């Protein structure tokens, strides 16, 4: 049921577009 | 104890010690 | 009970230690969900509402540190997209001795009104400083007698100084490095009004600095970074703090000064330079502002380039210096620059002529700031030391100011413009103001006027090539 | 010819040359000609802009060439030439760019910047070139010239008149919004155009190009009546301001400059009159307004800054108010203005000439720079070295370059003092740096070591005490500069080694506090005596043992912190098993 | 409509992974390699299992929704639901 | 030292829990009760153990450095060790 695919990656990819930001721009393991 | 002669990591592990003494009286 | 392995895992100085960084850990994590989290909302009112707007926050001057400290300066980062950089005098009288002998930096998020995210203090007068060009690591300075300084807003929290102000807990960052120990005699033999952040296109770290003198003597810098330090400090290279990660590296000499000068005099002959941007389309143009009216044209590694100055519209020279630049943070190579005339300009790199020059609007006194907003494409504030703001539209229009606020009964010393959003994740033009009477104080723009409509940065270019 | 022929003269000339005086003075010549020589073998490929500056860049090397005089001076008859090959080769290539595009309806920024780029070469070549020969080098009393340029000066006017009237062109048709009247008149204004490729001068064609011209303009007349409309209602719905009133009348001159339209307009203009007319009234009340209300030096700013803008109101005015009859009233009362704020800049220029040249003979504002200034001075009641002097110097810096901007020649006095005050400001500027660096390092000492310091601290301020018995040479300055900055590092390496050595001891007494001691204690005594000698290395680096006594104080306290819990634990361990 | 999405999630600042798993257990595709998504889906399928049992063990009435790994090499994200996890993996920063 | 910074963490927004661990998986430090303590340490222990041969398994070479842990009521965050560890728990964000 390709669209519950679908509708999880639009979930996630708002999390996870937040967070791999945050990580992309963090301080905290230098 | 001392205020004159002060450092921060002798100090603070005397910190830990007391922590460990008082951890061995409650144990 | 307890086991014969506590005593070893508790008393370790190594595991002490690896407390000491997993907590460290810990608060930049804290402060980082802030960061994603917080709202503007937290004060809605302490002071007058202002012409441009409906809300405001104050940035608390309760903070026993800022309760006698006058302001003066504003700085932000594009980038960074929601930090506000502010800067404050020595109180003449009635607080800490330690910090009475010290001026202030205060780092705050625009969502983070209760204090400081960051403090920082230092041993010169401060008038300049940049937050860097990636990742937010380090705050850049320049100060009125030519140390260049980094503070490094990572370092732990107790390497630094520290006091408890009446109940609460402060603590007070020196500088990292400066370039004061530096042992030749290279660095600034002069007040400082540029630092910048030259992007990239040698070691551990690489990215650039360019701070400029009154005088028209350029230097750039690399920042470059230890592994790690010894805790009594760097041996070799002094200018580091105990314990420090970064040092600045130099690698320039430009004499602008005497170079592009209208020349009829050796020692006050040389132009007194006011700025450096460095255009974020390509890092090797950069353009410098001067007291003679002429924004000047430069490259770094090729020797030539056209064209060589930015003139005023009428011909000769028209000396009223010039007192900020801004470029476009869309991309365009183009840039707004103000005289202390009340005169405003509006160039593209391609041309030596204005494609617009405006005299007519603050009532002939000083502009003391232009800057254009990162919401909107087209939309740039300008603020005299009359105490007036003024936005102007140029896809609206180009005829003097769209909206005009005159404040009082205070003065108003310093604003500045905040960062730069898209527009469906919020975008957000906020101004910070500083008032003579040395609060900071935060008001807010209305979203129909900070939001843009269809396509304004390809209708701005449309603008430049009709005309 | 063409320019590359000087250059080769030169070239041979430094080679051949029959006595070392030609060949050196052709050799000087060839270098300077060398820089814009490259650029001319270059000036097809080159743009526009680039062309644009290299008449700058010429103005400069040929006007080096001609003043030059430690060789006999450059031959007149050939400069003549030379001037008229350059304009032939600016002539050439700026046909041959311009005559490449597609000169109807391309997108007018580009056809613009490439006209501006070519009409400003003709304006500037020509200014230049008149005011270098016939100004500037008739005034060269080492070798006078005997002339005013004749390609230059016909053609490059040519090239304005050309360039500036298809400039018009391409303008106006940009000003009509698009309705079925722009199709038929621009057609009709391409028509008679065709053939006339204009870029390329042709005397022959001139009449037939002003024929032309003049069938262009006609039915371009129908054109400007129906553009002056709705110009007329625009600048009437901005009325209210005279700031963007007046910003207006500034974008839009070229199309008001089109005397008809001049005509169309001609209310708005005599409105404009009166604005500005009442305006200069209050120029002359806010001017008055300053004479009642350095302070000398702000209001000659002001009023150049004054003069400035009632020039400009007039030049503005002389376009576009002139051809009104009442412009002669605004004119002479304009001027009367800006002849008062010229006499009054006057007056207080030379005011603070007497400010100044008073202060010559008198420290009591500080230009008198001397060596019983202090310069340094030590806060031993701060801990801290300090660095201040007379503010006066910054602002004589300050006021003598802005004065110097702004058009006026500064007494040769003042100028000799401000030589000396951009050198020692400089200095000064580094020795606050060098007095930063030592009070930043009396924070990163700790507080029981730091009689071992007493000795580094008293050395480095013996060089305030011997040099206070240098403003006298800037060299001297740099020099002490050098010996702040020495003894800044010695104190600031003996600093970071000794704060080692301390972080050291800090180690082997946390390992010393690690240890449960009664099942350790001979491993326990044996570290503490590796301590203990390890003091007593320090005290090998040097030092004599009374500052060892306080640091030793401290690090007894510090052992009894670790001995007095082991001790206390130790206790613990015959009641708790 | 879904891999324009993980072209999206490919494009990241400083990543190379994608890998979606099935509360089946059955991985989709990757831009790695198919013995590198057999390790990679396998492997955390038993660590995810591991990793809700402990949030519920803490708490019934609670639930998870985000991991994150940091190692050595490079940084791993974890993101479940009802029918589907996803793996991303981001170099150092 | 230590302790004020396990008390700067313990006065957070939205936080509070601190648990310092040892690798018999029983705790050291605690602004908690110690039955509450223990089944967070002792749950952490195990998802550890399993974490560190998780990414072994992926990739022998590699070896772990952080753990983060989402829950709709809560993040916990993981600071591991050979010998030691440290947990700390905080309201979402």
């Amino acid at each position: 049921d390709i669209p519950r695919l679908a509708a999880f990656l639009r979930r996630v990819e708002a999390m996870v577009i937040r967070e791999l930001n945050k990580n992309w721009q963090s301080h905290a393991f230098d | 104890r001392d205020p004159q002669y002060a450092e921060n990591e002798v100090d603070e592990m005397r910190i830990q010690k007391d922590l460990e003494l008082e951890q061995y009286k409650r144990s | 009970t307890s086991d014969a392995v506590v005593m070893p895992k508790i008393d370790t100085p190594r595991l002490c230690s690896f407390l000491r960084a997993a907590c460290q850990v810990m608060a930049v994590l804290l402060e980082e969900d802030r960061l994603a989290a917080e709202p503007s909302w937290n004060l809605r009112a302490q002071d007058r509402a202002l012409y441009f707007s409906d809300s405001s926050s104050q940035l608390n001057t309760s903070l026993p540190f800022l309760q006698n400290r006058k302001v003066s300066s504003l700085h932000t980062s594009r980038v960074q997209r929601q930090m506000v950089v502010s800067v404050h005098d020595l109180p003449e009288k009635s607080f800490v001795p330690l910090l009475d002998s010290k001026y202030v930096l205060c780092v705050w998020d625009i969502w983070q009104p209760s204090g400081p995210q960051k403090v920082l203090i230092c041993e010169s007068q401060v008038t300049c400083c940049c937050l860097s060009p990636l990742k937010a690591f380090l705050l850049f300075a320049g100060t009125a007698h030519g140390s260049v300084v980094v503070w490094d807003l990572r370092e732990d929290s107790r390497l630094h100084y520290s006091v408890t102000l009446s109940d609460g807990f402060w603590t007070f960052r020196t500088a990292t490095f400066s370039t004061d120990g530096i042992l030749t005699s290279v660095n600034h033999r002069s007040p400082l009004q540029a630092v910048e952040p030259i992007s990239t296109s040698m070691s551990g770290l690489s990215f650039h600095i360019a701070s400029l003198d009154e005088s028209g003597v350029l230097n750039v810098w690399v920042v470059v970074e230890l592994p790690k330090a010894d805790i009594a400090g760097s041996i070799s290279d002094l200018g580091l703090m105990p314990g420090g990660r970064v040092k600045l590296v130099h690698s320039a000499l430009i004499q602008l000064g005497d170079s592009l000068s209208h020349k009829g005099n050796e020692f006050w002959g040389t132009t007194q330079t006011l700025n450096v941007k460095f255009l974020p389309s390509d890092p090797n143009h950069f353009i410098i502002g001067t007291d003679m009216g002429l924004i000047s044209h430069g490259t770094r590694q090729d020797l030539r380039v056209a064209p060589k100055l930015f003139k005023p519209q009428q011909h000769g020279i028209r000396p009223v210096k010039v007192n900020v630049i801004d470029f476009s943070p869309f991309g365009e190579p183009i840039f707004l620059a103000g005289c202390s005339d009340g005169s405003i300009r509006l160039h593209q790199l391609s041309s030596a002529f204005p494609l617009l020059q405006w005299d007519s609007s603050t009532d002939s006194h000083a502009v003391t700031g232009l800057q254009w907003s990162p919401t909107r494409p087209a939309v740039f504030l300008v603020q005299d030391d009359t105490s007036n703001i003024y936005i102007w539209d140029l896809l609206q229009s180009d005829l003097g100011p769209v909206a005009k606020q005159q404040v009082s009964p205070n003065r108003l010393v310093a604003m500045a413009a905040v960062g730069e959003p898209e527009k469906a994740g919020g975008s957000f033009l906020a101004l910070v103001l500083a008032r003579a009477s040395g609060s900071i104080d935060i008001q807010h723009l209305k979203r129909r006027w900070a939001a843009p409509e269809v396509d304004e940065c390809n209708r701005l270019r449309l603008l430049l090539q009709e005309a | 010819l063409t320019p590359s022929d000087e250059f080769q003269f030169w070239i041979e000339q430094a080679h051949r040359g029959n006595k070392q005086i030609s060949k050196e003075r052709a050799n000087y010549f060839k270098e300077l000609f060398e820089t814009i020589a490259r650029e001319f073998y270059n000036l097809d490929s080159l743009s526009l802009l680039e062309v644009v500056d290299l008449v700058e860049t010429t103005q400069d090397v040929v006007d080096d060439v001609w003043r030059q005089t430690e060789h006999d001076h450059y031959p007149e008859s050939r400069m003549l030439h030379l001037l008229d090959i350059i304009g032939g080769s600016f002539g050439r290539f700026v046909q041959k760019k311009l005559g490449t595009l597609n000169l109807w309806e391309d997108p007018y920024y580009l056809v613009k910047e490439s006209l501006k780029a070519g009409i400003s070469i003709c304006e500037q070549w020509v200014i230049v070139c008149n005011h270098l020969t016939g100004q500037v080098w008739q005034r060269y009393v080492p070798h006078p010239w005997k002339n005013e340029p004749e390609t230059l000066d016909k053609l490059g006017k040519r090239l304005e008149e050309v360039l500036a009237i298809r400039t018009i062109h391409e303008k106006f048709l940009y000003f009509l919004p698009a309705s079925e009247e722009k199709i038929i008149c621009l057609t009709r204004v391409f028509e008679p155009f065709t053939g006339l490729n204009p870029v390329q001068y042709n005397p022959y064609t001139e009449p037939l190009w002003k024929a032309a011209v003049s069938q262009y303009e006609k039915i371009i007349a129908p054109a400007e009546q129906k553009i002056a409309g709705k110009l007329k209602n625009y600048i009437s719905e901005i009325q209210d301001s005279p700031q963007q009133l007046l910003q207006a009348f500034l974008k839009y001159k070229e199309l008001v400059k089109r005397p008809t339209i001049s005509k169309e307009l001609m209310l708005e203009r005599e409105t404009l009159l009166a604005r500005l007319v009442d305006s200069i009234k209050d120029f002359r009340l806010d001017f008055e307004n300053r004479c009642r209300g350095s302070e000398v030096v702000n209001s000659i700013v002001w009023v150049r800054q004054l003069e400035l803008k009632v020039d400009d109101t007039i030049k503005i005015a002389e376009a576009l108010l002139s051809d009104l009859p009442g412009f002669r009233c605004f004119h002479q009362s304009a001027k009367d203005l800006l002849d008062q704020l010229k006499l009054y800049e006057q007056e207080q220029f030379d005011d603070w000439s007497r400010d100044i040249q008073s202060g010559l003979s008198d420290s009591r504002s500080g230009l008198c720079i001397e060596a019983s200034s202090r310069i340094m001075e030590l806060d031993s009641n701060d801990g801290l070295l300090k660095v201040h002097y007379s503010d006066r110097l910054v602002i004589l810096l300050r006021e003598v370059r802005q004065l110097s901007a702004l058009g006026f020649v500064i007494p040769a006095k003042i100028q000799q003092v401000a030589n000396i005050a951009q050198k020692f400001c400089k200095q000064a500027i580094i020795l606050k740096q060098v007095a930063h660096f030592y009070n930043s390092i009396d924070q990163q000492m700790i507080q029981s070591q730091r009689p071992m310091m007493l000795q580094s601290a008293l050395a480095f301020e013996q060089i305030i005490k011997n040099s206070k018995a240098t403003w006298d040479n800037p060299k001297e300055l740099e020099g002490y500069i050098q010996k702040l900055q020495n003894a800044a590092e010695r104190l600031a390496t003996e600093n970071r080694k000794l704060r080692k050595w301390h972080t050291t001891f800090c180690e082997k007494v946390v390992v010393l506090m690690n240890i449960d001691l009664l099942r350790q204690q001979q491993r326990w005594k044996d570290g503490l005596q590796e301590l203990r000698t390890g003091l007593a290395t320090v005290e090998a680096q040097g030092f004599q043992a009374s500052d060892m006594h306080a640091w030793k104080q401290h690090w007894n306290h510090q052992l009894y912190k670790a001995l007095e819990h082991q001790y206390q634990m130790g206790l613990e361990a015959l009641n708790e098993n | 409509e879904v891999e324009e999405t993980l072209k999206r999630l490919q494009s990241q600042k400083g990543v190379q992974g994608i890998i979606v798993v099935n509360t089946e257990g059955i991985p989709i595709k990757s831009t790695m390699d198919n013995p590198t998504t057999t390790q990679y889906a396998s492997l955390m399928h038993s660590f995810i299992l591991k990793a809700r049992s402990t949030v519920r063990d803490i708490d019934p009435q609670n639930d998870l929704t985000f991991l994150r790994i940091r190692s050595k090499k490079n940084e791993i994200m974890v993101a479940p639901d009802k029918d589907y996890f996803l793996i991303v993996i981001q170099n150092p920063t």
